């Protein structure tokens, strides 16, 4: 049924354009990701990776 | 004609079916932040008053 919107309405009734944004961080293949720079890879020595 | 804090109105509620959910037409509902009890499921409890 109609969901007509007028600027006259007042706060909670104006339209509220939502976007929400599902992640799925659980522990599997990574794609989307930050601007973090990547660095060389070192092996055998004690690293914060 | 809402009454002043100083002299606040209280209204009795006796027994009806309440559907707390075409109210909210009612008001611009600016926050409806609610206690121990959720509006999500109050339609499914029954008051004393």
């Amino acid at each position: 049924q109609s969901y007509g919107f007028r600027p006259t309405y007042g706060v909670g009734h104006q339209p509220y354009r939502v976007v929400v944004l599902s992640f799925e961080l659980l522990h599997a293949p990574a794609t989307v990701c930050g601007p973090k720079k990547s660095t060389n890879l070192v092996k055998n020595k004690c690293v914060n990776f | 004609r809402f009454a002043s804090v100083y002299a606040w109105n209280r209204t009795r509620i006796s027994n009806c079916v309440a559907d707390y959910s075409v109210l909210y037409n009612f008001a611009p509902f600016f926050a409806f932040k609610c206690y121990g009890v959720s509006p999500t499921k109050l339609n499914d409890l029954c008051f004393t008053n």
